[PDB]
């Protein structure tokens, strides 16, 4: 696993000793052959995990998304020019280094063994989000944006690390592997429902669950694309892999205490779904789209069937190329006019003939187009819940219909029936942004085909 | 052609340095050489190792 | 469906049902007339002439207009632009 | 003297950018579909037989397919 | 709620009706012989107190004819298949495209249509070189300290454009 | 008889085209941004995008899928053709089993 830590490591001087119109081909080719190295991973069989030392492995839920960092980061390192390509050359460096040091720490903390590692890799994923939305917030409130982000992740996250220390002296050490083969049964004493509480709440706070989730849409609607980006997938879904390590221990109380989180979920998943139909500032809309998806995950987390972990992680990894194929096209229409909102960019149909066709197969797959892997994510979980219990099924149908609604109108409002006809200063479509939206697409389709592969430990 | 640029050619170096060092640890990590009970023959037939 | 039109042509399908009308003259029945001058007619029979226009043309028109066409040649210059005529 | 000019937004930029997208596909899927379709025509997938009787097969030697 | 005055005038009003009473009239009657019948006897109704020297009584008569009128409407008035609410409704409104592009071109296709574009480029020299002196000094010259009018006067002084003119001339063609 | 500023009017809208007309992506560099749209194509689809798709498109049998297929073959055959039950119940032997008592 060195052998893919210590070359993102040496991105980082590449981008110091590197010059004007020299940074951008070294980092970006790169970083590509990095996606490739990480591509060669992919070997996890039968049996166990892969042991990459006595201090790094890699669990099949890690794999897909560790394959998934190396391929978003390319992606990202283009996708955030033409915003700050006129700014200067050493905040440009700045930036860029920032970002590397970002996804190191992210594969640092996907690759953990202990979970006291992992903790201390996953505030270390938080420090570079923080940097980046704060000093390119580009609107007035980045401010708060920042302020709520951070204390709300490690006010959440704080007594988590308490909780694994008490579990370190009294059962031994963290491997995974020796928090499994000795894991023994903890009763209803009211220690292990603190207890309990609080790594699930923690996790909770990092998913988010419905009464936190306006930790989100300020952090999204009030960063750079780059930092939304890495933030939306690589944070939410990293948060969903943490919960789905530590559900091992403390199996027999999670029925008892796990009831009204469940609800929570639920009854948050349809006001989430309905409060994202009617809001304007269009960027928005895909953050509470995501905490719709993430409702959905917890509730398949939270409920204990293979079925539902192999519907979580098939949800977490097409639900984060969806939200990050459609940041990237908010961030593009938001390059054509400086509006933000929703109802003043119109028509679009006539102009730019193609960025059409990109809009209408991202509002296809978060409708979960059937070959799709949304479809497949969203599927064996409704399996999963109906046998779970015979009456939550109207509450994911119910998702499924306004879901079909917010999304067919986030594609027809903004895209659809008249240009405004006092715009007239929108370019015709770059090469790069059909690029980014191509390097998106491929990938979803082309699991669509094979998806044997992203489905969880539980296959 | 090397001294024209050295700055494109770090990160294959890089890897192939990490590769090494990945096989020297796990080459420090060679306990249970054919002690498992589901994978163990003899060596055969001419030096002393099953995995390097 | 692009059947094309022309300035002389829609000047004569235009004066042909106004001639059409009962209670004008085939003789003094001019293209610079008016409908509230020399014709004589009421607003009533001008709106039932606009009407005509119309039912014959097949689209309406509004009636910020109806109030101020009272001539034929001001009809004509409308449905020129309603149209766009030319080829 | 009949025809009119239609308005288009552009044709230069899209089309450039998808020539580009299948030639920069297509040139190397087609030598890779090439290498694979000489791969299964000539060099063997592998045959269906057992554990030979005192011979330990390396790590590969396992599998049908031949490039796996 | 109109460009002209701040209302339409009694006349109108009654005239409006008239035109809605018609429509309704042909959309509530096939056959076109009956319907020109039942328009006569419409039109005698309204003859039967047109010459009212009074004004409250003809305003009261307007009220309750307004009652009768949509308590006699139909489900489908007949609208045109080209007015809003009908069938068109900017049916061909995928080729509507605006002018302000078709300048952001390749020269390959601006050496495919030479002449046009030489044209056009004439047109918008002819737009910028009367812009600022005749059009800004005509707005900024005649009204009130408010307008308090959404017409506007046209460039009778001497020679070039009336003001204010360049997205009511180019504008797409309604058929494309 | 304040203002409170003092920088210039702000932005200058910059279309990156209309002084090259044949422009890819980013700014008015004309060689280099042709060479980002050549990297990213050839080392982001030719050599990235097809290879990945043969590589993952087949591999060796993850989480040994035709392994267990064949063994199930050859263990079900022979439990027909050795007449005992296929699967059995009990998966570990209760002759190796201790029940506490009351
Ligand atoms: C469907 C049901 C429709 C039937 C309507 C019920 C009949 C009610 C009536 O007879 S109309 C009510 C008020 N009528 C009036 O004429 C009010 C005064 N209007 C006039 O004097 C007009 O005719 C004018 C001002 C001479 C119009 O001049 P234009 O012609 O220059």
């Amino acid at each position: 696993m060195l052998k893919y830590i210590i070359p993102t490591m040496m991105l980082m001087p590449l981008t110091w000793l590197s010059k004007n119109s020299m940074i951008w081909i070294n980092t970006t080719l790169h970083s590509l052959l990095i996606s490739l190295t990480s591509l060669l991973l992919l070997n996890q069989f039968g049996d166990n995990s892969l042991n990459f030392s006595l201090t790094f492995f890699s669990d099949s839920l890690s794999t897909p998304l560790l394959i998934l960092t190396m391929w978003l980061l390319p992606l990202m390192l283009m996708a955030s020019q033409h915003h700050l390509s006129k700014e200067n050359l050493a905040r440009k460096k700045l930036f860029i280094s920032m970002l590397i040091l970002l996804q190191l720490f992210l594969i640092m903390t996907f690759t953990a063994t202990e979970l006291i590692f992992f903790y201390i890799m996953f505030e270390a994923t938080l420090v570079p989000t923080l940097i980046i939305i704060t000093r390119w917030g580009n609107q007035t409130e980045r401010l708060n944006a920042g302020l709520y982000f951070l204390f709300y992740t490690l006010a959440g996250s704080l007594p988590l690390l308490v909780a694994l220390i008490y579990i370190q002296n009294t059962m031994g050490s963290l491997n995974f592997l020796i928090l499994q083969y000795w894991v023994q049964p903890m009763p209803n004493s009211w220690s292990n429902t603190f207890m309990w509480l609080a790594c699930m709440m923690a996790f909770m706070v990092k998913m988010p669950l419905y009464g936190l989730h306006l930790w989100l849409p300020k952090a999204h609607v009030e960063a750079p694309i780059a930092g939304s980006m890495v933030l939306a997938a690589i944070l939410l879904k990293l948060g969903g892999y943490g919960m789905m390590r530590i559900t091992l221990l403390l199996n027999p109380i999670t029925d008892f205490m796990a009831y009204p989180f469940i609800m929570l979920s639920l009854w948050g998943m349809i006001m989430t779904s309905s409060i994202c139909l009617r809001q304007t500032d269009l960027k928005s809309l895909i953050a509470y789209s995501s905490v719709s998806h993430m409702a959905l995950v917890i509730v398949a987390i939270l409920i204990q069937t293979p079925w539902s972990y192999m519907g979580a992680t098939a949800l977490m990894i097409a639900h984060g190329l969806t939200s990050s194929m459609l940041f990237c096209l908010a961030n593009s229409n938001y390059e054509r006019v400086h509006s933000r909102t929703m109802i003043l960019a119109r028509g679009l149909q006539t102009l730019l003939p193609l960025m059409a066709a990109w809009w209408l197969l991202a509002s296809l797959t978060n409708l979960a187009l059937p070959p799709s892997i949304n479809l497949i994510g969203e599927l064996f979980v409704v399996m999963s819940t109906f046998s779970w219990s015979n009456i939550t099924i109207i509450l994911m149908g119910l998702n499924m219909v306004i879901t079909a609604l917010y999304s067919l109108y986030m594609l027809i409002t903004t895209q659809r029936g008249k240009h405004t006809h006092h715009i007239n200063n929108i370019l015709p479509s770059f090469t790069r942004e059909n690029a980014l939206m191509s390097l998106h697409m491929l990938p979803l389709l082309l699991l669509s085909l094979n998806p044997k592969i992203i489905l969880g430990p539980l296959y | 052609v090397v001294r024209d640029h050295w700055i494109h050619v770090l990160v294959p170096v890089g890897f192939v340095f990490g590769y090494y060092l990945d096989r020297k640890n796990d080459e420090k990590l060679a306990a249970f050489r054919n002690k498992s009970l589901l994978y163990k023959r003899e060596l055969k037939p001419n030096e002393e190792v099953t995995w390097k | 469906d692009a059947p094309p039109l022309t300035l002389e042509g829609i000047k004569d399908r235009v004066l042909y049902v106004l001639k059409l009308y009962d209670k004008i003259d085939p003789e003094k029945l001019s293209v610079n007339s008016h409908f509230m001058k020399d014709l004589g007619l009421d607003s009533l029979d001008q709106v039932e002439i606009i009407m005509a226009m119309e039912d014959e043309f097949g689209f309406e028109i509004p009636d910020i207009d109806a109030e101020k066409l009272m001539c034929p040649q001001e009809i004509v210059d409308y449905i020129a632009d309603k149209k766009d005529v030319y080829e | 003297g009949k025809r009119l000019f239609i308005i288009k937004p552009s044709g230069f930029y899209d089309k450039r950018f998808l020539k580009l997208l299948r030639f920069y596909i297509l040139l190397t899927g087609i030598p890779v579909v090439i290498g694979i379709t000489l791969i299964n025509v000539f060099i063997g997938e592998a045959e269906l037989a057992e554990i030979p009787e005192g011979y330990v097969p390396e790590h590969w030697e396992y599998f049908k397919h031949p490039i796996s | 709620f109109l460009p002209s005055a701040a209302y339409l005038t009694h006349q109108q009003k009654v005239l409006q009706l008239y035109k809605r009473a018609l429509r309704h009239l042909e959309s509530r009657c096939v056959h076109r012989d009956k319907y020109r019948y039942f328009a006569c006897l419409l039109r005698a109704r309204f003859d039967e107190h047109k010459n009212e020297k009074d004004m409250v009584k003809a305003t009261q008569l307007l009220r309750e004819a307004e009652k009768e009128f949509w308590h006699g409407q139909h489900p489908q008035p007949y609208i045109f298949p080209e007015s809003p609410g009908g069938t068109s409704y900017e049916r061909y409104e995928c080729y509507k495209v605006p002018e302000w592009c078709l300048d952001d071109w390749h020269p390959s296709e601006k050496a495919m249509y030479p002449d046009y574009f030489a044209k056009r480029e004439q047109w918008k020299k002819l737009r910028r070189e009367s812009w600022e002196r005749e059009v800004k000094q005509l707005q900024e010259e005649t009204p009130v300290g408010g307008p308090r009018t959404e017409a506007l006067p046209p460039a009778r002084k001497q020679g070039d454009l009336p003001p204010l003119w360049w997205h009511i001339v180019t504008r797409p063609r309604e058929r494309p | 008889p304040t203002l409170r500023w003092q920088e210039d009017p702000e932005p200058e809208d910059e279309n990156l085209y209309e002084k090259n007309p044949d422009s890819h992506g980013y700014d008015k560099d004309p060689a280099v941004d042709v060479w980002n749209m050549r990297v990213v194509f050839f080392f982001g689809f030719s050599i990235v995008l097809v290879l990945g798709s043969t590589f993952v498109a087949y591999l060796p049998d993850y989480r040994m899928q035709e392994w267990a297929r064949r063994e199930a073959e050859r263990l079900v055959k022979y439990r027909e053709a050795h007449g005992l039950p296929l699967m059995e119940s009990n998966c570990f032997d209760p002759s190796k089993i201790q029940l506490p008592e009351d």
